[PDB]
RNA sequence: UUGGCGGUACUUUAUAUCCAUCUAGAGGAGCCUGUUCUAUAAUCGAUAAACCCCGCUCUACCUCACCAUCUCUUGCUAAUUCAGCCUAUAUACCGCCAUCUUCAGCAAACCCUAAAAAGGUAUUAAAGUAAGCAAAAGAAUCAAACAUAAAAACGUUAGGUCAAGGUGUAGCCAAUGAAAUGGGAAGAAAUGGGCUACAUUUUCUUAUAAAAGAACAUUACUAUACCCUUUAUGAAACUAAAGGACUAAGGAGGAUUUAGU
């Protein structure tokens, strides 16, 4: 628009609880999908938004995953000839760390809801929590 | 009966400095006449160029990701950092981390696409605490290890609890924490029967 | 002779898309997947009802738009969305689509209970790739 | 009467406009990414098409793709004669005009020579330019036949008393060739806390991966994976494909070496470790002695590894039996 | 983060060329037939639920499942009635609690007010819907009220409410004096009811009449009943009848609202707009300044919708800044309109494209044209698809500030809007080309834009058996193309004024002579001749003459041309 | 549920909002071999009796 | 079930039995053979056997300033529909099978002296429609060969003129009559003689010539004799 | 309509074994011990046999969903090896392609 | 004249292949399994190369399509004088394959011939030419190469499959359709493939394939048979596994033949 501009955007409503809040020491985001070329760009889309709300992040490729199966290529008979098909798993991992309960929740919002058709995420949150009171003191 | 004449691409109307962000605000499919870019795809026939963006079906294929864009994706973080809140800096290192927290729930989701939301491992719940966190008496130390098995790590001394026997992951949870809480209780009492080990 | 989704050749005045000249060798090499969904990345389950429901998605847009697709559908499923992408010819007129899209809509979003969006990019003919 | 789609052939028009697109595409291409459109260049058009239409698709000749005309639009020859039909170029009914017209010039130059009338080795380590690259030069397409007589001509030429006219013709249809270097790659001597040097390489037998870490003092102690190598290897086998890297340089007893092999059996585990004992050695040895390690096979990884089975046979080669008739 | 896309049409549409509504009946056919396709899978869900009762969806989604609206309790309870009341059926419900009445079984005073809740609401007539309204004296809603043992404030309440809304205005009035009568109280709305009774009811004397409505109001204190603000918008909308009478009680009760605590809404001022800017209003010499006080009371401030006539205020403000002609004003309002999520009160289909003709209608005219094409290219078509007079007065702007080489590019966006073929637009376009003289890039570029607007009439005149080519088209199109290097077409289209029997212009006559000299083809000037003698024009006698002395004429031409000069 | 998309279907078809070509084929197909004289006989009159 | 029906394009593929094997080697004499129908030709989408009507889709979204809703035809409004699209089905049946007569040659079933109109354009739009094409000669010829053992093609051979003293012939060689005929009617135009005639309507003088073993003794005749020759020397 | 007959008899043995899935839970589990009297086994021995035939979990077959193909089935789809070809050969299965190695 | 043939010559030749060369097997013994035959009240299909652990990555009931007995007649669906049919024809077909085959050709548009049934090359060139499919290239086995896979046109064998599904023609409709219960046997006879053993480069035990101690021909080596117990699955053991005994035959397999670079 090059004249005709919002004045005063709204704006959600975010409201300081008194509960305290979570703390993620580790956070593991592991994307899996069949395209290496889709993981290489979300895994840019991710790092990018990471860094921009001061998360640290580290990004590494777990192994692949082929799995194949052997089938009968014909209906009827002709079993010395096979048809084989394979599925493809390619792995992205990212792992964020010292993250408190809030920031993991927009984050994980923001990256989940851009995640594209054919890829499936897997968060493996780590909480740090002090001990049970009752453990804290022996009691007989 | 004339038939209808498709209009123009809206492509022609679009300035180079243009607000982009906007032309794709959410993830949409490829339209060839809303994406101002002379991109072609396709293995090309013998003395022939790919095939062109209209009418390119394995451009509809991709996941693009024309609604992430570096100026969008910053755009979007300046919004997100009022829901951000700061991590404590006291908590400047790992081992920092264990001595005042030194209890580790693990938990996890999963994300797919169907209809449905529930997938069966979200129960499960991990819990980890180290036994030098622990105020153990000697006497206490050996019982606890005795009585956990393999679920202590002599290398590490990380006891580990991992509980998925109930249906939910806030029931998984409290068990875990119900179970530190009498094997560290019970690692205390001294019963008769011990005295003949 | 294999003859599986491979279209043979004549004496080169059969139009044949790109989809259709590439036989199933190509598949991940030439050209990608028409569905794309979670059901068959490594430890996920659903796939049988994910690939159940695409059959019943292609048979059903064949049917409500009769001779009006160019090209077979794209499917795309994220989260519980389901997008479906097809080329259609620009035989029908205007006001017609939209009735169609209204109508398959709704009723394919009642019918599995997910969200259901329709993405329709006309042509004005259909794209022929090679004259085999 | 034969119906099908005719070569689009593309006028210098179509070209034309074909680079006024791109060149509107790569300022919203700039737009988009939030660079500058003055500096952005054909390899960040590359990565950001590749970031905003990811692709997975083996082969790349299949994927999006935004380059500019000339790469793609395969460049064709023009037309060959005017609105009045007469063609531009004398040699134009022959059908070779281009190739002919190059022989044409060849042959002349050698009349001239012959008439008119030292060492002819000004050019050396280079190459015939190759039928394919010929035929991009003349924009046509030859046979086997016309390249064999483009050469047999050339080689007369540089036969006979060549000026520097003729040295530079012929230099434009000689391509230089490149020697591969079949050489080991030294690795680095790294030291450490202690002060003493050491050299690390790996190497791969079959499913073997190894790790060794040759120091450059030692009495010849070997320890595979924390354990001596008596111990560790119980088959004399395997002891003496250890024994084959220092022997062979005559550095028994002067070399201490910790290694570390995860995978495969026992004869694959001794050969990965020889292979890394021989390029982490290499640092401690001359030249000459690297390249008699490299002629004796001690620097080359094996290939061969199991080969898989197919279905409808017995095994990778094995075939089931042929039933009797 | 996200802005406007200027470039696409509005997101219900379908993003694509071929999809995109080009008029704004297309626009309206468009939508129409989406709904339509709803309705249809809605009908089918609806009236073979067995087949869409499968449910995989986790969580569970209510809203993607089949209704049902029929009852079906089967008993004669007064549980079964209380469901037909629920799914509000008016005369099963009736006919349920007239078979309890016979029966005699107890019915709740509670129950026997939802049913005439739902009788009194519908007036006795059963809810409007789709598939394959006076109160009337003798009715189920009235009868079922005697029958009632036992009556309770709410009862009669729902009455005086229900015979409002279906234009019951006197005898509402006189149910209201029973509830009097038996010391009952009433409510805030059933206040309201009442005051849109006596207004919309004709007193023959105002002064009475608001009197009369004030009395409502000090009855509404006297019960200890709190007025809302549908309470004071009801007085304002009945106030609108009386432009000249309601302008101080008006503002009164805008003093009175503030006070009571009650927040005027856009609907409060929307009444006052009207009451004192009447849109029939003689006295134009010195209009009322309230208009920019109440844009300076609301600048910044963000409204809710609290109304059912919050809407209607934007499409009025924007007709109050046009009739003053005050831009500044109109960037006010619309400067309003964008703050906050204030466009949803924009207005409907009928008044979305009201405010936004009437406020493009402004900038074009006391707007500089640098500025007035930065709005043309935001609100077209991104907001609305123009109807064919903003592009006239698009163009006539453009002829104000001597900026006339965009003419052809106003005209090429012209056809997408479906103006292609409008006749009024293509005598505007060429009108203002050929105006005046131009330089020669210019009138090349003219030039091409005359060929083109050529293309619509003969398109048009093949399509159409009976054709008829407008005079000043005609001149128009051939001018342009003789200053436009096309004179050898401008001669083809010299025998089209004898086709269609439209009389030549002896401007345009003269002008094919002055390129003739230039070119000095005698054959050329005697064409002329010839069109000028058909017509019997005066003047044709003279410019043969002038074609005698321009040129050398050939002893054939002599006899040619004598015969044309007698003729 | 092959019950619910073959009477769904069915039911659409019948409305005129889907095409079955497959169904459409089979139709004629009887409409033709009935005019042959080769319809389906009647229940209980059979050719046996 | 739904799930196990196919498309029309794989049916009727089916069902004509075209890309069968018995078919490519000619083992059947071909009779009462099954015709391909498009089914989809008639149909209007929105039209149901139910009769609803959807506005929008097949009734006017908008008749006379009403938005129109959903509705269903009477019983005996349907019918009348339903007996409308037939009355029109069968009128294509019955076109199809309506043929324009071509005249005869020789004999009934014989090519010789068919005319198989005039040959195509040139290269630079040189049209040929003062030119006729006629048959002379339509032979069957085989050539045994390995892979398919006989193997027919079609020999034609004709001859074209323009009526007013030129005229050519050639033979055309194919596996496809029809290409035989192309072949043959476009190479013919390239081998075109004049023909001098006297007057306009006959030879110079009489003419006797042996051509092979083939003897032709032409006379020349006043006006009004005809020609009174072989048929194929008539054509 | 079903794909055939087979496929229907198949629906209604798995549509009852899911009935009486918690009652043969609860009886078979009384016989799958060694700690109660023998007499009480052998009679949920004959409680477990009374039961309907198509209420036992082993009738039930895994046929194609598509063409009722009794044998050549892939569980993970629960389509047969001809069913299966046919949608991967045409890019139709998400992630699915040849195995060339 | 073309093709096919020749106990007609003369040259190339095959690359785990025609001969020679090399290694381990089949052919003999015992078992497992397919087929044929016999045979049963009791499926079907495949059945030279290109069937014979083949459709089955799989049959106690189910599966099942077979046999016997009993039963149902608008009999899965929104509607239908309709539902349903594993009924006949793969010699009507689609679909999906085998085979020559990792063979090098196929088809189409032109052009030429003292006529052409056909044929169309010479490179110091003499009538052939310009494009498609296959091959090639490319991609896959996540550096590189090689290799392996994949790929392999048009045709040949009316090759295989109406029983994957669908479908043309013909047939059944109180039955050729639907459902229930119980059965679907048997060889030991021929033959195909496989497993195991016949041992000393072996047998058992501990380790770990290093080393050591025993065993080593009458029962030593040596049964995954029969039989006898226990366990697993199941409602059902008729199935599988683990032990126990019990022993038989087997002493490196005629003609001939399979695979491997
Ligand atoms: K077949
Ligand atoms: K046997
Ligand atoms: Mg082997
Ligand atoms: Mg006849
Ligand atoms: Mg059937
Ligand atoms: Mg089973
Ligand atoms: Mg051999
Ligand atoms: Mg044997
Ligand atoms: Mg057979
Ligand atoms: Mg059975
Ligand atoms: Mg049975
Ligand atoms: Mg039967
Ligand atoms: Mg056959
Ligand atoms: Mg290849
Ligand atoms: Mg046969
Ligand atoms: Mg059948
Ligand atoms: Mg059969
Ligand atoms: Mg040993
Ligand atoms: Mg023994
Ligand atoms: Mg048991």
């Amino acid at each position: 628009l090059h004249v005709d501009v919002p004045k005063d955007v709204t704006r959600p409503t975010i409201t300081t609880s008194d509960e305290p809040d979570t703390l993620y020491k580790r956070l593991s985001i592991l994307v899996k999908a069949h395209d290496r070329a889709v993981l290489d760009s979300y895994e840019y889309f991710a790092v990018l938004a990471a860094k921009e709300l001061g998360i640290s992040i580290k990004v590494h490729e777990p192994p692949r995953k082929i799995e194949r199966f052997t089938l009968l290529k014909s209906v009827h008979i002709f079993k010395k000839h096979r048809v084989q098909y394979e599925m493809r798993t390619l792995y992205r991992c990212l792992e964020l760390k010292h993250l408190t309960g809030s920031t993991a929740s927009v984050y994980l919002e923001y990256i989940q809801r851009n995640l594209p058709e054919g890829v499936a995420m897997e968060v493996t949150k780590t909480q740090i929590q002090q001990l049970p009171e009752h453990i804290k003191e022996p009691m007989w | 009966p004339m038939r209808r004449k498709a209009l123009p691409p809206r492509t022609e109307k679009m300035d180079t400095d243009q607000d982009w962000p906007s032309v794709y605000p959410t993830a949409a499919p490829f339209k060839p006449s809303a994406v101002p870019l002379p991109v072609r795809m396709g293995y090309p026939v013998k003395k022939g160029v790919p095939m062109a963006k209209e009418g390119n079906l394995e451009l509809l294929k991709i996941p693009n990701f024309l609604h992430l864009t570096p100026v969008a994706i910053k755009r979007h973080c300046a919004a997100l950092k009022d829901f951000c809140t700061e991590w404590p800096a006291a908590l400047d290192s790992d081992e920092k981390c264990e001595e005042h927290f030194p209890v580790e729930i693990d938990t996890a989701d999963y994300v797919s696409s169907g209809p449905s939301i529930r997938n069966p491992k979200a129960r499960a719940v991990t819990l980890r605490v180290k036994l030098s966190s622990l105020n153990l008496d000697n006497h206490a130390k050996k019982k606890l290890i005795k009585l956990v098995g393999e679920r202590y790590c002599k290398a590490t001394d990380v006891l580990t609890i991992t509980t998925d026997r109930c249906p939910l992951k806030r029931q998984n949870y409290d068990y875990a924490v119900y179970l530190l809480t009498v094997l560290y209780h019970e690692s205390w009492k001294t019963e008769d029967w011990e005295n003949s080990k | 002779k294999n003859r599986a989704a491979r279209v043979r050749v004549a004496k080169g005045n059969k139009p044949v898309s790109y989809e259709e000249a590439h036989a199933p060798h190509y598949i991940a090499h030439r050209k990608g997947w028409l569905s794309l969904h979670t059901g068959n990345l490594d430890g996920e389950d659903h796939a049988a009802e994910r690939t159940l429901e695409d059959v019943f998605l292609r048979k059903f847009m064949m049917g409500t738009f009769p001779g009006c697709l160019a090209d077979q559908i794209v499917l795309k499923r994220r989260a519980n969305q389901v997008d479906i992408c097809a080329l259609v010819l620009r035989q029908l007129p205007a006001h017609k689509f939209y009735f169609l899209v209204g109508y398959s809509e709704t009723l394919l979003s009642h019918f599995y209970k997910c969200p259901v969006r329709l993405h329709l990019q006309t042509v004005p003919s259909k794209v022929v790739y090679k004259y085999i | 009467n034969v119906q099908a789609s005719r070569q689009e052939s593309y006028t210098e028009d179509f070209i034309k406009k074909q680079i006024e697109e791109f060149n509107i595409g790569k300022r919203h291409l700039a737009n988009m990414m939030g660079e500058d459109p003055e500096t952005f260049a054909e390899e960040d058009i590359d990565r950001a098409i590749a970031y905003l239409f990811p692709s997975g698709l083996f082969e790349k000749r299949a994927r999006p793709m935004m380059k500019h005309p000339e790469h793609i639009f395969p460049k064709q020859r023009a037309t060959q004669w005017g609105e009045d039909g007469r063609p531009f170029h004398f040699l134009f009914y022959t059908g070779k005009q281009s190739y002919y017209s190059l022989m044409h010039d060849v042959y002349g130059k050698v009349m001239q020579l012959e008439k008119h009338r030292a060492e002819s080795r000004d050019l050396i380590g280079s190459r015939w330019l190759i039928k394919e690259e010929l035929e991009e030069m003349l924009v046509e397409k030859l046979s086997d036949e016309d390249y064999a007589q483009f050469i047999r001509l050339l080689e007369k030429l540089l036969t006979l008393p060549c000026g520097p006219a003729e040295e530079e013709f012929v230099q434009r249809f000689r391509r230089s060739v490149t020697i591969q270097s079949k050489k080991q790659l030294i690795e680095p001597v790294q030291y450490d806390e202690q002060g003493m040097a050491f050299s690390t390489s790996e190497g791969r037998r079959k499913s073997a991966t190894a790790q060794a870490v040759v120091y450059e003092h030692g009495s010849g102690k070997i320890h595979v994976n924390g354990v001596d190598y008596l111990i560790y290897f119980p088959i004399t086998q395997d002891r003496e494909q250890l024994m084959f890297p220092f022997h062979f340089l005559d550095r028994l007893e002067r070399h201490d070496v910790t290694c570390t092999v995860s995978g495969g059996g026992r004869s694959a585990q001794a050969g990965a470790i020889r292979l890394a004992m021989a390029r982490a050695l290499c640092s401690f040895v001359t030249e000459d002695e690297v390249e008699w390690m490299r002629q004796a096979g001690l620097l080359t990884p094996d290939p061969r590894i199991r080969e898989r089975k197919k279905p409808g046979q017995e095994g990778a080669r094995r075939k089931f039996t042929w039933k009797k008739r | 983060t996200v802005n406007r896309d200027p470039t696409a049409a509005p997101y219900v549409f379908h993003d694509d060329p071929y999809l995109i509504p080009t008029s704004a009946l297309e626009s309206r056919s468009f939508l129409l037939a989406k709904k339509s396709g709803e309705t249809a899978a809605k009908f089918i869900i609806n009236s073979y639920p067995k087949y869409f009762q499968k449910d995989i969806a986790e969580p569970h989604i209510p809203c993607l499942m089949p209704e049902y609206f029929e009852p079906q309790i089967e008993d004669v309870s007064e549980a079964a009635l209380e469901e037909r009341i629920r799914l509000r059926k008016v005369r099963a419900s009736v006919d349920m609690f007239d078979q309890l009445l016979q029966a005699g079984t107890t019915v709740s005073l509670e129950t026997t007010n939802s049913l005439l809740d739902l009788l009194c609401y519908y007036g006795d007539q059963e809810p409007p819907a789709d598939y394959p309204g006076p109160w009337k004296a003798q009715n189920n809603a009235e009868r079922i009220f005697a029958l009632m043992p036992e009556k309770n404030a709410r009862s009669y309440c729902t009455m005086i409410r229900g015979m409002v809304k279906h234009r019951a205005y006197a005898q509402a009035l006189n149910v209201y004096t029973e509830l009097l009568n038996n010391r009952l109280s009433a409510d805030v709305y059933t206040f309201n009811a009442l005051i849109e009774a006596k207004t919309f009811i004709l007193n023959e004397k105002f002064e009475e009449k608001w009197n009369d409505i004030l009395d409502l109001l000090k009855h509404m204190v006297a019960q200890k009943v709190k007025p809302n603000l549908q309470t004071f918008n009801t007085i304002l909308k009945g106030l609108r009848k009386c432009y000249s009478l309601g302008r101080i009680p008006a503002l009164q009760i805008l003093r009175e609202m503030k006070h009571i605590g009650i927040e005027p809404s856009l609907a409060t001022y929307h009444h006052i707009i009207h009451l004192f800017y009447p849109r029939d209003l003689s006295a134009i010499k010195m209009p009322s300044l309230i208009i920019y006080d109440i844009m300076n009371e609301l600048e910044g401030r963000t409204f809710s919708p609290q109304d059912l006539d919050d809407g209607r205020f934007f499409q009025l403000a924007m007709s109050v800044c046009s009739s003053l002609r005050d831009l500044e004003l109109a960037y006010q309002v619309h400067r309003l309109l964008n703050t906050g999520d204030n466009r949803k009160l924009v207005g409907h289909d009928p008044l979305r494209k009201v405010y936004y003709s009437k406020f493009f209608s402004l900038i074009c005219s006391l707007e500089q044209i640098d500025v007035t094409l930065k709005w043309y290219k935001d609100l077209i078509p991104s907001v609305f698809l123009p109807h064919y007079q903003i592009f006239i007065g698009l163009l006539q702007a453009l002829d104000v500030a001597n900026r006339l080489e965009l003419v052809p590019q106003i005209w090429k966006d012209s056809k997408e809007y479906s103006h292609t073929f409008r006749d009024a637009l293509r005598e505007e376009v060429l009108m203002l080309m050929a105006r005046d003289k131009h330089p020669p890039e210019l009138q090349v570029a003219f030039a091409d834009c005359a060929a083109d607007i050529k293309s619509t009439y003969e398109d048009q005149s093949a399509r159409q058996p009976a054709f008829d080519w407008p005079a000043n088209p005609l001149q128009y199109i051939a001018v342009l193309f003789l200053r436009g290097g096309r004179s050898q077409e401008a001669w083809k289209m010299l025998e089209l004024f004898k086709k269609h029997k439209k009389i030549p212009r002896n401007e345009l006559l003269e002008e094919f002579m002055d390129t003739a000299k230039a070119s000095g083809s005698t054959a050329l000037a005697i064409e002329v001749v010839k069109l000028a003698s058909a017509f019997s024009l005066p003047i044709g006698e003279s410019l043969a003459q002038r074609v005698v002395m321009d040129f050398t004429v050939d002893p054939e031409q002599k006899e040619a041309l004598g015969n044309l000069t007698e003729l | 549920n092959h019950n619910t998309y073959f009477a769904l279907m069915g039911n659409l078809r019948f409305l005129g909002l889907y095409r079955d070509e497959h169904q459409d084929f089979k139709d004629e197909q009887r409409r033709l071999k009935k005019l042959r004289g080769k319809g389906k006989p009647r229940k209980g009159e059979g050719k046996r009796a | 079930s739904f799930f196990t029906k196919l498309t029309a394009e794989e049916l009727w593929k089916g069902a004509l039995a075209e890309t069968g094997a018995g078919a490519r080697k000619g083992r059947g004499k071909r009779t009462k053979k099954k015709k391909r129908k498009d089914l989809n030709r008639g149909q209007i989408i929105g039209e149901g056997r139910s009769g609803f009507l959807w506005p929008g889709l097949n009734v006017p979204l908008i008749k006379s300033g009403v938005v129109q809703n959903i509705g269903q035809r009477s019983k005996e409004e349907q019918q009348k529909v339903e007996a409308t699209m037939v009355e029109q089905r069968e009128e294509w049946d019955r076109k199809r099978k309506i043929k324009v007569k071509r005249e005869r040659g020789w004999s009934g079933n014989t090519w010789g002296g068919v005319s198989i109109g005039p040959p195509d354009p040139g290269p630079n739009g040189e049209t040929y429609e003062d030119f006729d094409t006629r048959i002379l000669e339509v032979r069957n010829v085989f050539n045994m060969t390995a892979k398919e053992g006989r193997k027919k093609s079609v020999r034609v051979l004709v001859a074209v003129g323009n009526g007013n003293g030129a005229a050519g012939f050639a033979i055309g060689k194919a596996a496809d009559r029809g290409d035989a005929f192309r072949k043959a009617k476009n190479r013919a135009i390239h081998y075109l003689h004049y023909i001098e005639r006297y007057e306009g309507h006959t030879i110079f003088h009489d003419i006797s010539l042996r051509f092979k073993r083939t003897q032709i003794r032409m006379k020349k005749q006043p006006r009004g004799y005809g020609l009174r020759c072989h048929r194929a020397i008539i054509t | 309509y079903y794909v055939d007959w087979r496929m229907l008899r198949d629906l209604k043995r798995r549509k009852m074994a899911y009935e009486y899935a918690d009652e043969r839970l609860r009886i078979n589990s009384l016989r799958k011990n060694t700690i109660l009297p023998k007499d009480l086994q052998e009679m949920a021995g004959d409680e477990i046999a009374a039961l309907p035939r198509d209420s036992c979990p082993v009738r039930i077959r895994n046929r194609c969903v598509m063409t009722s193909r009794p044998r050549g089935v892939k569980r993970r789809w629960r389509l047969s090896r001809i069913v299966f070809r046919h949608l991967a050969d045409h890019g139709l299965l998400s992630g699915v392609q040849r195995a060339i190695w």
